[PDB]
C-alpha cells in the first residue's frame, strides 16, 4: 500500500548510490 | 561473534 | 554476498535476518512483506539431506538491522513465529523446485525508518521487469568469498540472464519456477550470493511507481561467483497464487 517506497530514500525524493545503474539497465 | 541478544528472546 | 559494497542505512528496510536461537547463528536472509509476514527460501527451514528441518520455536527473526553481529539497540526488532508454511510441492530432492516458505510472525511489527515492507509483483510488473539484461539487487550478510564475513550488509546489482544460458550453465533440471541472474565470464563484472545469503530478496525498482518490487528469492548455485556459473532464485511472481492463498486462509 505504502510497500516499496523507502523511509529514507523514495519518501524524501533521496536516491541511494547505485539505484541509477538499475534504472539505465531497464531500456 | 554475535552478540547477546536481550533474554526474553531466548 | 561477494563482490558488493556496504549498503547504505536504510537502503533496504525490508531485509530480514534469520538467526538461530541455540547456537546462536545466522541461518538465511529473509524479507518483510508486510507487518505480520516475511518471505524466505523453503530450503532455509527444510532440507532433509542436511538433516536440516527446522520449527517455529527454532527461530527467530531481527528486523530493521545493518550491523551483522551487533545487537542494534532501539533500531532492530527481534520477531518470534507463530508458524511456517512451506509450498506443500517444494523438490528438495531433484533441484529446490518451488524454494519458498512464508513465515508469521507472533505479533506486528511497527514500520519505523528501517524497517518498511516491499512490494510484491502483481503481472504486470513481472512481465515489464523480468527481463535478460535488466539489473536487480542482492542482499545478505552472507560469506563474502567462497572460501570472510561482512561486518555490515552488503549489496550488489545484477543482470537477468537469458534462460538457455542458465540451462546450459549447470547439470540441474531448471523448471519455469526459477530464474537465474549474474554477469557473464565476458562482462568484466563480477559478484554473487553466497552461503548465508539464501532466502533473501532479489528487488527491482519499477521505473513506473518508482517502488521496489521483490522478484527473486536467494535459492541456489554452484559455489559463488565462480566464471560460467550463475545465482539461481525463486521466481515470486510464478508463486504468488500461493502466497496469496496462505495469507487469506490464515
Ligand atoms: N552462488 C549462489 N547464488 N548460491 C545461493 C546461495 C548459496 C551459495 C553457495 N551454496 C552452495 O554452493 C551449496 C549448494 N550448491 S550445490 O551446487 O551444492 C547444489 C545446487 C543446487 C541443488 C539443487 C537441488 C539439490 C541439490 C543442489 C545442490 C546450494 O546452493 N544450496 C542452497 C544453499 O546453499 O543455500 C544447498 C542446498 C544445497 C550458492
Ligand atoms: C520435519 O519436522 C516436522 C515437525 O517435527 C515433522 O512432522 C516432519 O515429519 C519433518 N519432515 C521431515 C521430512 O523430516
Ligand atoms: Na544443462
Ligand atoms: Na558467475
Amino acid at each position: 500500500a505504502d510497500c516499496g517506497l523507502r523511509p529514507l530514500f523514495e519518501k524524501k525524493s533521496l536516491e541511494d548510490k547505485t539505484e541509477r545503474e538499475l534504472l539505465e539497465s531497464y531500456i | 561473534d554475535f552478540e547477546e541478544i536481550p533474554e526474553e528472546y531466548l | 554476498i561477494v563482490e558488493g559494497s556496504d549498503a547504505e542505512i536504510g537502503m533496504s528496510p525490508w531485509q530480514v535476518m534469520l538467526f538461530r536461537k541455540s547456537p546462536q547463528e545466522l541461518l538465511c536472509g529473509a524479507s518483510l512483506i508486510s507487518d505480520r509476514w516475511v518471505l524466505t527460501a523453503a530450503h532455509c527451514l527444510l532440507y532433509p539431506p542436511w538433516d536440516k528441518n527446522f520449527t517455529e520455536n527454532d527461530l527467530l527473526v531481527r528486523i530493521g538491522k545493518h550491523s551483522r553481529t551487533r545487537y542494534e539497540r532501539n533500531i532492530e526488532k527481534i520477531s518470534m513465529l507463530e508458524k511456517i508454511y512451506i509450498h506443500p510441492r517444494y523438490n528438495w530432492r531433484e533441484n529446490l523446485d518451488r524454494d519458498i516458505a512464508l513465515m508469521k510472525l507472533k505479533k506486528p511489527v511497527a514500520f519505523s525508518d528501517y524497517i518498511h515492507p516491499v512490494c510484491l509483483p502483481d503481472r504486470e510488473t513481472a512481465a515489464s521487469l523480468l527481463q535478460a539484461g535488466y539489473k536487480g539487487r542482492v542482499t545478505g550478510w552472507g560469506n563474502l568469498k567462497e572460501t570472510g564475513q561482512p561486518s555490515v550488509l552488503q549489496v550488489v546489482n545484477l543482470p537477468i540472464v537469458e534462460r538457455p544460458v542458465c540451462k546450459d550453465s549447470t547439470r540441474i533440471r531448471i523448471t519455469d519456477n526459477m530464474f537465474c541472474a549474474g554477469y557473464k565470464p565476458d562482462e568484466g563484472k563480477r559478484g554473487d550470493a553466497c552461503e548465508g545469503d539464501s532466502g533473501g530478496p532479489f528487488v527491482m525498482k519499477s521505473p513506473f511507481n518508482n517502488r521496489w518490487y521483490q522478484m527473486g528469492i536467494v535459492s541456489w548455485g554452484e559455489g559463488c561467483d565462480r566464471d560460467g556459473k550463475y545465482g539461481f532464485y525463486t521466481h515470486v511472481f510464478r508463486l504468488k497464487k500461493w502466497i496469496q492463498k496462505v495469507i487469506d486462509q490464515f
